[PDB]
C-alpha cells in the first residue's frame, strides 16, 4: 500500500507518451514522441531494445495478452507490428492518414482494434490487406478503441465530443452519447470489465461514466485541471487512474465514489496509466521522461 | 391397406379428365 | 479496459493429457502463423493451413508431415479410404492428390466461387461441393459429375450429404432449408422460413435424422426427422454469440460450433444445449477446427499460432467430471449447458421433410 | 400407369409366376396380379435415377436396388421394409 515508484526506465531520452506490458511480470514497452519505442525487462541487468521507426510521435504501444507482439501506434499512417517482445522483426501495415489512437484486441481473437484516423476504427482481423472490419459512427475522429467481451460492440471517443459504439461483425453504428460535457478532443474511453459503462474525460477536467445504448450517466468523476486528461482503470474496475497533461496524478476509488487523494506526484504529467496486464501498476508518460514504472501496492 | 387409398384415390381421375377435353 | 484473455478454455484444455506433441517448431516455419484447419474424413490426415497456405498434413503418430508444395490453402479436405486427398482449394477448384504422397492427380472445376465447402459420403461414394449458387454432386472417385443443383434467384448458402446413409439437404440465403432427391434433382421436401441468414451452413449427420443451421445471425436451428416439420424449432444462442461461422456433427448427438465472437462450442442436440465452451487470448485467438469422430481427435488452429493437439473426447472428461460432481448436488444440465429454448414461428427455419 | 413414370425396370414374379413386381424411374414398387390386375401394396422404392430388383426365390424378399447407392430389403410376408441397408457404396 504505496504508489511504489520502483525503478524507472532510466535512459528514456525525452518526451514519453505511453507504455504497456508483457504479463510475464514483466517486460515493459514504452514510447517516445519521436522515432523510438522501448522494450525492457527487470532483472535490471537486462538491456532494453531500441525500436527504431515511427519517425513521428508514438502515442500508444501495446502488447498482445501473452506479451508477445507489440503493436505500435503513432503518427504513422500505419501500425508497426513489432516483433514479439524484443529485437527487430517487424512489418509495416498501412492504416490511414494520421495518428492512431489506443488499441484493443477481441478476446477470442478475431480482431486487433486500432483507432486509425479515417474516423472509422480498424478492427484488424489479425493481419490482412483490404480491411477487416471497420466503421465510423463518429463525425470527425476516433480517440479510443475498446472491443467489449460477449458483445458485438466497439467503443470510441472523438473530436466531435461524442462517444460511439458499433456492430463488429457487421460494421454498423448502434449508439452514441455526447457533450457528459466533453470540451474538445476526447481522450481515451475505457470500459467497465464487461466492456460496458464507457468512461471518458478530456480537456474537460472530469471523467464521466455512461453506459452503451443506455447512454446515461452514473457519476461526475471529477479529474485534473489539465490541458487534457488520460486514463486507465485498475482491471477489477475499481480504480480510475487519472492521468493528464497536468503534473498531478490522482486515483479514483469506484467503490467509494471519490478521488482517493492526489499523489505527491513529483512532476508527473502522466500520459498513460496503462496497467500491467494483471495487477499492480504504472503511471507513466510526461516530462520526467523516464518511464515511470510503479508497482502500485494499493492494487490488492 | 394403402391399396385402399388407390381406390379413388386415383380411380376416377382418368374419367374426371375426360369430359371437356373433346369439347375444347 | 476491457475484454477477455487468456487461454484458459483452450490451450489449457487441449493440452491437458497428451501422449505426444505437435512439435510446432517443425511445422510453423513460415514468417507468419497457422491460420486454418481442414481435414480428413478418415481422420488421421488432418491438415494445417498457414498464412502462406501450403497444406501440411500433420500425421499425429509420426510427428511428421506431408508438405504439399502448392501454397494454395483449402476450404476443407476430403480423403477416401483408398489413400487419396481431395483438396477444396480456396482458389475456386478442388484438387486431388495422392494422400499418400501429396502428389497431384486431378482437379475438379466448374465452380465460380470463393467457397467450396466439402462433405464426403463414404457410403455413397459421393462428394458434394457447396459453392456460389450451386451444389455439385459427384462420384467421389472425382473424374465426372452427377448433378448441379441451382436456383433462379435465391442464392445458395449451403447443404450437405449424409455419410452413413444418404439424403441431400440444402439451403438458401432465405434460410429456406429443403431436401433433395439428390439423384433426381427433385425437391421432395420444401421450406420457407423467416430467418434469412448470410453464409449459413448445414451440418448433416451421418445418419441424417438430424440437421443443423448456422449463418450471420445469432441463431441455431435443429432438425429431427422423427417429428414434423423436420425443422421443428429454433432457438437463440448463449449471450454474446453474434452469428455462427461453422457447425459440424460428431458421433454422439453433438456438433462443434464456431461463432463470430470466436468462441467455439460443442452442442448437444438431444436437448439443444452447449456442452463445451472454448476461449483463447485476445487476437491471437481461435480460428478453426477439425473433429475426428471416434475420439474426436482434434486439430485446432488458433490465431495464437498454436497447432493443437487434443481430443474432444478427452476434454469432455472435464464436463463429465465437474458436472458429475455437481450431479451429486443435483445441478441442472439445462442451465449448465444453457439450453436454448424453442421460440416463435417468427424467426424459425421450420421445414417439412420426408 | 400399375403406376410408373418412365422406362420400367425388371419385372419379377411371385414364385408361381403371378403377382408381378414392377417399378421404374419412379420410386415405387407395385405388386399386382395377373388379369386380376389388382394391387396389394405400394412398395415404395429408392429415390433413384432408376430402380432395380430381384426377389429371393421364396418370394419373400424384395431386393430393392437402383442407380443411387443406397440399398434396402423388403419382407413381403410382413409388408414392411425390413430396413435400409448399410449399403456402403453400392448403386446396384
Amino acid at each position: 500500500h504505496d504508489p511504489a515508484l520502483s525503478r524507472s526506465f532510466r535512459g528514456h531520452e525525452d518526451i514519453i507518451t505511453c507504455a504497456d506490458f508483457d504479463p510475464k511480470m514483466r517486460q515493459v514497452a514504452s514510447c517516445s514522441k519521436d522515432s523510438i519505442v522501448y522494450v525492457w525487462n527487470f532483472k535490471p541487468q537486462q538491456r532494453p531494445f531500441k525500436f527504431v521507426g515511427h519517425k513521428g510521435a508514438v502515442y500508444c504501444v501495446k502488447y498482445s495478452p501473452d506479451g508477445e507482439t507489440i503493436a505500435s501506434c503513432g503518427q504513422d499512417r500505419q501500425i508497426r507490428l513489432w516483433q514479439n517482445t524484443v529485437q527487430s522483426k517487424c512489418s509495416i501495415i498501412k492504416a490511414h492518414c494520421g495518428a492512431i489512437r489506443s488499441m484493443s484486441f477481441s478476446a477470442d481473437g478475431g480482431y486487433l482494434l486500432s483507432s486509425s484516423d479515417d474516423k472509422t476504427l480498424k478492427l484488424w482481423r489479425l493481419q490482412d490487406k483490404k480491411f477487416m472490419c471497420s466503421f465510423a459512427g463518429h463525425k470527425n475522429w476516433v480517440r479510443s478503441g475498446v472491443i467489449s467481451p460477449d458483445m458485438r460492440l466497439v467503443a470510441s471517443g472523438s473530436d466531435d465530443k461524442t462517444v460511439m459504439l458499433w456492430d463488429l461483425n457487421f460494421q454498423k453504428i448502434v449508439s452514441k452519447y455526447s457533450t457528459s460535457d466533453h470540451m474538445d478532443t476526447v481522450s481515451q474511453v475505457l470500459f467497465h470489465p464487461d466492456g460496458t459503462c464507457l468512461i471518458s474525460s478530456s480537456f474537460d477536467h472530469k471523467i464521466k461514466i455512461t453506459d452503451i445504448r443506455s447512454n446515461k450517466l452514473i457519476q461526475h468523476y471529477n479529474a485534473h485541471d489539465a490541458q487534457v486528461n488520460s486514463i486507465s482503470i485498475h482491471p477489477t474496475g475499481y480504480f480510475l487512474a487519472s492521468a493528464g497533461s497536468d503534473s498531478k496524478i490522482k486515483i479514483w476509488d469506484l467503490r467509494q465514489g471519490r478521488q482517493i487523494y492526489t499523489l505527491y506526484s513529483n512532476d508527473k504529467d502522466i500520459t498513460t496509466v496503462q496497467f500491467n496486464q494483471s495487477g499492480d501498476y504504472f503511471a507513466t508518460g510526461g516530462s520526467q521522461n523516464l518511464c515511470m514504472v510503479w508497482k502500485t501496492n494499493f492494487d490488492q | 391397406q394403402p391399396k385402399l387409398v388407390v381406390n379413388n384415390g386415383t380411380a376416377t381421375y382418368p374419367s374426371n379428365f375426360v369430359p371437356k377435353v373433346e369439347e375444347e | 479496459m476491457n475484454n477477455i484473455h487468456t487461454s484458459t478454455h483452450v490451450s489449457t484444455y487441449f493440452n491437458e493429457a497428451l501422449v505426444d506433441r505437435i512439435d510446432t517448431q517443425k511445422y510453423l516455419k513460415s514468417n507468419g502463423k497457422i491460420k486454418k484447419v481442414v481435414s480428413d474424413p478418415d481422420n488421421h490426415y488432418t491438415a494445417a493451413i498457414d498464412d502462406s497456405g501450403n497444406i501440411t498434413v500433420i500425421v499425429h503418430k509420426l510427428n511428421r508431415f506431408v508438405s504439399i508444395k502448392p501454397s494454395s490453402p483449402a476450404t476443407h479436405l476430403v480423403f477416401i479410404r483408398n489413400g487419396n486427398l481431395l483438396v477444396a482449394q480456396q482458389n475456386g477448384h478442388i484438387s486431388q492428390y495422392l494422400a499418400s504422397n501429396g502428389k497431384l492427380t486431378s482437379v475438379i472445376k466448374h465452380h465460380n466461387s470463393k467457397l467450396l465447402a466439402l462433405e464426403y459420403n463414404p457410403v455413397t461414394k459421393q462428394i458434394l461441393t457447396i459453392a456460389n449458387d450451386q451444389c455439385t454432386l459427384w462420384d467421389a472417385q472425382s473424374f465426372n459429375k452427377i448433378k448441379t443443383l441451382f436456383a433462379k434467384a435465391s442464392y445458395f448458402a449451403t447443404g450437405s450429404l449424409t455419410p452413413n446413409g444418404q439424403s441431400l439437404i440444402t439451403s438458401f440465403q432465405d434460410g429456406n432449408v429443403y431436401v433433395w432427391n439428390l439423384n433426381n434433382f427433385e425437391v421432395t421436401a420444401k421450406s420457407e422460413v423467416e430467418e434469412n441468414m448470410k453464409n449459413q451452413k448445414i451440418s448433416v449427420s451421418a445418419d441424417s435424422s438430424r440437421f443443423v443451421i448456422g449463418g450471420s445471425t445469432a441463431y441455431l436451428y435443429y432438425c429431427d426427422i422423427s417429428h414434423s416439420p423436420l425443422c421443428i424449432s429454433s432457438f437463440a444462442l448463449p449471450s454474446g454469440s453474434t452469428s455462427v461461422k461453422k457447425i459440424k456433427f460428431t458421433h454422439g448427438n453433438y456438433l462443434g460450433i464456431i461463432t463470430d465472437n470466436q468462441v467455439f462450442y460443442a452442442i448437444d442436440s438431444s436437448t439443444n444445449q452447449i456442452a463445451l465452451e472454448f476461449r483463447l487470448p485476445k487476437n491471437k485467438g481461435i480460428t478453426d477446427f477439425d473433429i475426428n469422430p471416434n475420439n474426436l481427435e482434434i486439430l485446432i488452429v488458433s490465431g495464437n499460432g498454436e497447432i493443437f493437439k487434443y481430443d474432444l473426447q478427452k476434454l469432455f472428461i472435464m464436463e463429465m467430471n465437474q458436472q458429475q460432481r455437481l450431479l451429486e448436488r443435483g445441478i441442472e444440465s439445462s442451465l449448465v449447458y444453457n439450453v436454448l429454448k424453442p421460440g416463435n414461428q417468427n424467426h424459425s427455419l421450420k421445414f417439412e421433410s420426408h
